[PDB]
């Protein structure tokens, strides 16, 4: 067709398909599930490589003593939003001395990336961010999208694969606001085990896990500390 | 006209152990002939393994205290890692270089371990240069300090002086001696004396109170 | 019948940066292999004539004495990426008085990869490898046109690059040596090269955790050649 | 319904395409197809 | 739920997941995913249908080009 | 500013404006070169003119220092321009570092400024190839060429122009290691290539030699016709 | 924002300016009219229709005084023209704050004509759609001269622009010479405007103006009512 | 065609496609209500709840600009609040250049000129967006102005966006908002809305409502829970 080339240009229903197709590498990228409970947010990630002799690549990633985040698209405009996220960190601890509301912050990640969706040659962000933190108010899970729309939940996930993983949060999610780390944590892998091909699933080098705690700083546990988590946990039902 | 500098007072010391290092300074901050506050410590918590202090003008200390503390991060960020004691002093002195033409009226003075366990004090010049030493005193009265601790520290002038390295208690016995003795002395000088001590554990402080004329 | 240079594909990727991914299959093949003795890495020259000098063309090329590079595809290119690599390495010494982590350099030419545009042209149609040792020891790794980066162990670019994966797979293990690593390079080398292998087809060059970067020439080279 | 695409062959098509086209000519013995599969990224089976 | 009537169908499925994860479709593809998961349990010749077959089904229907496409996230 | 791209991508991965440019290297005149031992040696094939006016402002063979001689082919307007700045270039060296200047350093300037000029912003690219002879400090002399895209490249000898790869087949069909035995030896070499590709062997040839010590020397057109004189003497009693 | 950068007018494969080849026929869908120098100065006439009887004619004017001694005239529409106008305009002024002197008509069409060619060239904008006429009696001698949308210009001895101009320009082929006076330019510039004129020719279907070496100016519909009195 | 890409072409029969286009997107946003009444403005805004993993607090369609101007959107959110955060950055121009809070009036037509800016140029595109502006003065008030895509505004004593607009205000009409106190249009704000958007359109919905007056003591704030927990009493009243 022709209304499909640029994002000044409307469609005829009004439905701008290139941050239709922005939504796409989103869907692309691999599984990963964010959830909180009343005083602990948890995050886990999947990891993929490409040859067996490859490292897995990393999507977690530290932005602040009390904020982390998440990735679901390319690494380059993760990167991009990312030294933009941790430079509206630290000069707003520069200015007032203080840590950041993470709302507050997200509302400028919102602004920031809606800038490029209206003008011309401008592509948007194809990322897929959640976001982990703590205001006063407690934990915060948040979700991005290209268009810029960001939602606040309970438990979200994204990547590929992923609507199953919400089928199983909509089921378990009142157990949420009351189980603490050792086993909200083997929820959240509840979450991850349903989203795989039926042989493999948590080989200790292939998933990460992020937690914020309500006096423990953010802190990212790979491929070894993941163990002590990892076990304890079911075999899959066939 | 309007005069940016104003003198602060304050005096820093730093001393280099075998496995420790000791940074102390008094905790009056004043100017002119009045006391602001009689609480004020220059003890600075960079890493675990790194203490600053400051000196001179107090809001380039802030200043360059709360920037410091940016740039900490920013490696961090960038290296997935800490900064070392050396890479501490190899930054401050391009970023105190960095306003050559309106430089901070400030004195500073790095202690802090190295990658083996031992002491280090880097003292800088208000403009960016620096060496490494084993003592230097920073402030008003480190001319009333420093032939002191050349005398006891560095056996200078003395005739069959043997050589026994500095235990860490004839340090801290040292140290709150020789703050006394300048507190009889120099009008800057403090009424209470923090100690910062970095050991292969951790950051002990202790406070010392002084006369306070 | 012409797009923008930014432009989305309904199967939602790009269409530039993936045609870039196409076009590094055309360069010269390339091998590295991170070992805990250090980090060997080889490559082809593609020789076309006899009147050409063959050692005036290269592949190899340091960034530091603890950091060297290999290079596919296009390569007038690479020379402003290296450039940018070397003066990335002594801004950090310069304002650290230290070496920049393999890592952290791998990121900052991974960071300038994708920043073509309309304001202030065209992605880069290169494919780099990266040998170096830290403190953490040997490193491998491997960038993308896209800029993404990874660690190998083994990796090898070009045009039989899939073909060379598959016949390396096998040979890898965990606990290789250097001397045994080299060979097994280039038995995959002489396996999947189109002329002849002489002392002049090829050049290697290795990194140490002891020696700084070294690379060989016609002397110390043939040994493997009449020892494969 | 079916919406079948035809795209360029990786390698092993190629290979094998060379082998279609390839066998019922006298050739020298010891040649190699997968060399010129590796000369021929982007090609068709009527160009093989 | 309408035309998966006629087929062996076993209680595995989840037509609110489904749907959900199936936008911007007709009656014609949401057939098409109906018929597309009504083959491949052929051919791996199985008797009633699962969850996983319909999800396949969904992307046979979506019939996205494949261009070797694993380097994101 | 005008700021669009130019030189994108194509779909099979080619950069059609960039090997559109090297069709317009291949429709230029032929220029060939190769080097001595001790004389480097190098000419242009096809004056052609009208043979009835002037002709040393269509000299297609420039210095850039005492050292360095260049020559080229394509379209002539881009090409002096290059042939400037490569002039402040080469003397800002000696601004900088005292010694005259490597050729290996000019010819990465060139290529280097090729290349970004390809990456730049509304810019066709340059439509020219050159052949850089340079007998360095401590006389080791050699060459290079420059593709358009930007790719510096030694050679012992080399052709380009309309008509380049016959005359390419010729000089490797024809090089030897005594074939740079005497300096007036190359010289017939020479005279010998473009002699057999530029067809009508008369005034249409441009030479110019360096003894690795000297400048540039332009011969007259007498040892044209002495050279090509017993070059077809040299022929007629091997026939 | 910013404009688009690039020509939009490019040689034909006939090599040819398209754009200035239809601007030159919106030019000759202008209106008519018509200038004749005469051995003491230019008479410079025009035709103004108002399409109905409510506009006023005394409101806008197609005779334009550039200075003291320098009237315009055109052929083609109306809003490109004052553009130019006022940048002739200025143009004088910035002659006159250097050289404390009256400008040379021809120095004035140079920049005017460099200000056409300048704008046919550059990026995003269409090239302008009038023809002028410029007169003026600097050291003496009269002067008329002609542009064109593409930016040449001309010294015409008398010519005519707008409709018909190729029937008007073999009536004064016929009926101009070298010796006549102002007065005779006008009665036969009246005399070629009824060439090609609607039914009725009142004191406010043209508008004429005249230089003399007293200096450049505008009639009054009372004196053109006298000379379209007596006239045809 | 080719008519209808750029917002710098006129069709063939004089207008512009690209306006009409996002006027399109606005009816796909759920439904914005807002009148204002005797002595004060009230918002009406029901919010479609998604999935039952949103948090209730989410991504709210309702705005506050100034302490006393509110705003509720339909269209795009993002783009929404763009809008909101140029206007909220508009009355602070006002109020630091000025001394004073900024009449609607004035504030409206700034913000419907920055909307038409973006109705001319190839280089961006038309807001998907529309909203409703309205406010409460003591010198001058209650106000309710609403802004299309395309940088009209009106006055209202009453309006309705979003997708059954004529279905809103077929109803707004029946009420006389020229002397109820905003007390029981809380509760007729609510079941016009009630009224709409069926079970079989929606799984579930949200009431949202907005409120302004001297009864606020003129800044803006958001309903008490008990007042909307009374007008959830009023909900059922749609059964008869």
């Amino acid at each position: 067709n022709q209304y499909d080339n640029d994002v000044t240009v409307w469609s005829p229903q009004g439905r701008i398909h290139q941050i239709e197709y922005a939504m796409e590498a989103v869907k692309q990228g691999s599984a990963t599930v964010g959830l909180k409970s009343k005083t602990h947010a948890v995050l886990v990630a999947l990891k993929r490589a490409q040859s067996e002799l490859a490292a897995h690549q990393k999507k977690i990633l530290h932005v602040d003593n009390h904020i982390g985040i998440s990735i679901a698209g390319l690494t380059a405009d993760a990167r991009l939003l990312c030294n933009f996220m941790r430079q509206e960190c630290l000069d707003s601890r520069f200015v007032f001395d203080r840590p950041l509301p993470v709302s507050r912050l997200v509302s400028l990640i919102g602004s920031k990336t809606q800038i490029p969706t209206q003008r011309y040659g401008r592509r948007p962000y194809g990322v897929g961010l959640l976001i982990a933190g703590y205001d006063d108010m407690g934990p915060h899970i948040f979700q991005t999208c290209p268009s810029a729309n960001y939602f606040d939940c309970r438990a979200m996930s994204i990547g590929a694969r992923s609507q199953s993983a919400r089928t199983y949060l909509e089921r378990h999610m009142s157990e949420f606001m009351e189980c603490n780390l050792n086993e909200l944590v083997k929820h959240g892998l509840r979450a991850l085990r349903e989203t795989l091909p039926a042989e493999q699933d948590l080989t200790t080098k292939n998933v990460s896990i992020g937690i914020v705690g309500k006096d423990l700083e953010f802190t990212i546990y790979d491929d070894d500390d993941v163990s002590p988590f990892l076990e304890g946990l079911e075999e899959r039902p066939q | 006209r309007f005069s940016p500098y104003v003198f602060n007072g304050g005096t820093i010391l730093a001393i280099a152990g075998e496995d420790f290092a000791i940074v102390a300074s008094d905790t009056r901050l004043s100017e002119g002939f009045s006391i602001h506050t009689r609480d004020s410590p220059k003890c600075y918590k960079l890493t675990d393994k790194t203490v600053i202090g400051c000196s001179g003008f107090h809001g380039d200390c802030l200043t360059l205290t709360k920037i410091i503390e940016a740039r900490l991060k920013m490696y961090k960020h960038s290296n997935n890692k800490a900064m070392t004691t050396g890479a501490i002093a190899a930054m401050l002195s391009t970023i105190l270089y960095s306003r050559r033409f309106f430089p901070y009226y400030v004195y500073n003075i790095i202690g802090g371990l190295d990658e083996e366990g031992k002491g280090a004090v880097y003292s800088f010049d208000p403009v960016g240069s620096y060496q490494r030493d084993s003592f230097k005193a920073g402030g008003s009265a480190s001319a009333m300090l420093q032939p002191l601790l050349d005398n006891q520290v560095g056996f200078k002038n003395m005739q069959n002086v043997e050589h026994v390295p500095l235990s860490l208690d004839r340090a801290m016995r040292l140290v709150k001696d020789v703050f006394i003795s300048a507190a009889e002395r120099d009008v800057y000088t403090g009424d209470a004396l923090r100690i910062c001590i970095v050991t292969k554990e951790g950051i002990r402080e202790e406070t010392v109170s002084l006369r306070k004329d | 019948y012409d797009r923008g240079v930014n432009t989305f594909s309904p199967e939602g990727r790009l269409f530039q940066v993936e045609y870039a991914i196409e076009a590094i299959k055309l360069g010269s093949t390339a091998i590295g292999i991170q070992t805990s003795e250090g980090v060997c890495l080889a490559v082809e020259k593609r020789i076309t004539s006899p009147l050409m000098e063959p050692s005036s063309i290269e592949k190899i090329v340091e960034i530091d004495a603890h950091i060297g590079c290999a290079m596919s595809g296009l390569i007038a290119d690479a020379k402003t990426l290296i450039d940018k690599a070397r003066v990335e390495t002594q801004n950090h010494w310069f304002t650290y008085n230290e070496t920049m982590t393999v890592e952290s350099v791998t990121q900052a030419v991974s960071n300038l990869a994708l920043q073509f545009g309309e304001e202030d042209s065209r992605p880069f149609g290169v494919a780099l490898l990266f040998g170096g040792v830290d403190e953490k020891g040997p490193q491998l790794f491997h960038m993308d046109p896209s800029g993404t980066f990874v660690q190998c162990d083994a990796r090898a670019i070009g045009s039989a690059s899939e073909g060379a994966q598959s016949s390396l797979q096998e040979v890898y293990h965990k606990s290789m040596t250097l001397k045994e690593a080299i060979k097994s390079s280039l038995i995959i080398l002489k396996q999947v090269m189109e002329e002849k292998l002489n002392a002049t087809n090829i050049e290697l060059a290795t990194v140490q955790p002891g020696q700084n970067f070294h690379m060989f020439t016609k002397e110390e080279l043939e040994e493997v050649i009449k020892d494969i | 319904d079916r919406k079948i695409e035809f795209s360029l062959p990786d390698l092993e098509g190629r290979t094998h395409i060379f082998k279609i086209h390839a066998r019922s000519m006298s050739v020298e013995r010891d040649i190699r197809f997968e060399l010129l599969a590796r000369l021929c990224p982007n090609s068709t089976g009527a160009e093989i | 739920q309408i035309h998966s009537r006629k087929m062996n169908v076993s209680p595995d499925v989840n037509y609110e997941e489904l749907a959900r994860c199936t936008d911007d479709f007709n009656g014609a593809q949401c057939k098409a995913v109906c018929v597309e998961a009504g083959m491949i349990a052929l051919r791996r010749g199985a008797t009633e249908l699962t969850h996983e077959d319909y999800m396949e089904g969904i992307l046979e229907v979506q019939a996205k080009k494949k261009a070797n496409l694993q380097y994101y996230a | 500013s005008y700021d669009r791209a130019i030189t994108v991508f194509s779909p099979d991965g080619h950069l059609f404006q960039v090997e559109y440019a090297q069709e317009a290297v291949k429709k230029g005149s032929t220029a060939v070169g190769v080097r001595g031992r001790d004389i480097v040696v190098l000419g242009v094939e096809k004056k052609s003119v009208a043979k009835l006016q002037d002709e040393r402002t269509v000299r297609k063979i420039c210095a850039l220092d005492d050292n360095v001689c260049m020559a080229f082919a394509g379209l002539t307007a881009d090409a002096r321009i290059v042939i400037n700045r490569a002039r402040v270039e080469c003397q800002s060296h000696r601004l900088t570092v005292e010694d005259p200047v490597t050729v290996e350093y000019i010819t990465r300037y060139i290529a280097s400024l090729k290349q970004r000029y390809t990456q730049s912003n509304g810019r066709r690219p340059f439509g020219i190839s050159a052949l850089i002879v340079g007998f360095d400090f401590d006389g080791t002399p050699r060459l290079y060429q420059t593709d358009p895209s930007g790719t510096y490249h030694a050679w012992k000898a080399n052709a380009i122009g309309r008509g380049a790869k016959s005359v390419r087949e010729f000089l490797e069909k024809n090089y030897t290691d005594e074939a740079i035995e005497t300096d007036d030896l190359t010289i017939k070499l020479v005279i010998k290539a473009l002699l057999e590709v530029v067809q009508s062997g008369g005034k249409n040839i441009e030479l110019a030699v360096m003894r690795r010590d000297q400048s540039l020397k332009i011969l007259n057109p007498e040892e044209i016709e002495k050279y090509v004189a017993e070059i077809e003497k040299e022929k007629e009693e091997n026939e | 924002e910013r404009g688009y950068s690039f020509s939009l007018t490019t040689f034909s494969p006939s090599g040819k300016l398209v754009q200035i080849e239809y601007a030159l026929a919106a030019v000759a869908g202008g209106a008519p009219s018509v200038g004749i120098k005469a051995a003491n100065g230019v008479v410079l006439a025009t035709e103004k229709k108002q399409k109905s009887i409510l506009y006023d004619e005394r409101s806008v004017h197609k005779v334009e005084p550039i200075t003291k001694h320098i009237g315009l005239v055109y052929s083609g529409m109306g809003p490109d023209y004052r553009v130019l106008v006022h940048r002739a305009r200025k143009l004088a002024q910035q002659y006159y704050l250097v050289y404390q002197e009256p400008i040379p008509t021809a120095q004035l069409v140079q920049r005017v004509a460099s200000v056409m060619q300048e704008y046919t060239q550059s990026g995003g904008v269409r090239p302008f759609g009038v023809s002028l006429l410029i007169c003026g009696w600097n050291e003496g001698r009269p002067y008329l001269f002609q542009s064109d949308p593409s930016g040449a210009y001309f010294a015409w001895k008398a010519t005519a622009m707008g409709k018909n101009y190729v029937n008007g320009k073999t009536f004064l082929e016929k009926r101009y010479n070298e010796d006549l006076e102002l007065e005779d330019a006008i009665h036969t510039a009246i005399l070629t405007l009824k060439e090609s004129f609607e039914g009725q020719m009142t004191e406010d279907n043209i508008e004429v103006g005249i230089c003399n070496e007293a200096g450049f100016r505008r009639l009054t519909p009372t004196e053109v009512k006298d000379y379209l009195a007596a006239i045809a | 065609t080719g008519y209808d890409l750029s917002a710098s072409t006129f069709s063939p029969d004089g207008r512009v496609f690209q306006v009409e286009y996002a006027m399109k997107a606005v009816e796909n946003s759920s439904t914005a209500i807002g009148i204002r009444c005797k002595d004060g403005v009230v918002f009406g805004v029901e919010k479609l709840v998604l999935s039952k993993l949103y948090e209730e607090g989410s991504n709210k369609r309702l705005f506050n600009v100034d302490r006393h101007v509110g705003m509720a959107v339909a269209g795009l959110l993002a783009d929404a609040r763009s809008l909101a955060d140029i206007a909220r950055e508009e009355a602070s121009n006002f109020r630091s250049n000025f001394g004073y809070n900024i009449p609607l009036k004035h504030l409206a037509d700034r913000v419907a000129m920055y909307v038409h800016a973006y109705t001319l140029y190839s280089a961006v595109r038309p807001f998907g967006c529309s909203f409703m502006l309205g406010s409460y003065s003591v010198n001058d008030g209650a106000q309710l102005y609403m802004i299309d895509p395309s940088g009209v505004s009106y006055g209202y004593w009453g309006c309705a966006i979003g997708k059954a607009r004529q279905a809103a205000k077929t109803e707004i009409e029946k009420l006389q908002m020229k002397e109820m106190t905003c007390r029981d249009i809380v509760k007729e704000v609510a079941k016009i809305i009630y009224i709409v958007h069926d079970e079989v359109k929606d799984k579930a919905f949200e009431l949202e409502l907005s409120w302004v007056g001297e009864l606020t003591n003129g800044r803006h704030e958001i309903v008490p829970k008990d007042i909307r927990e009374e007008a959830e009493k009023y909900a059922k009243e749609s059964l008869k």
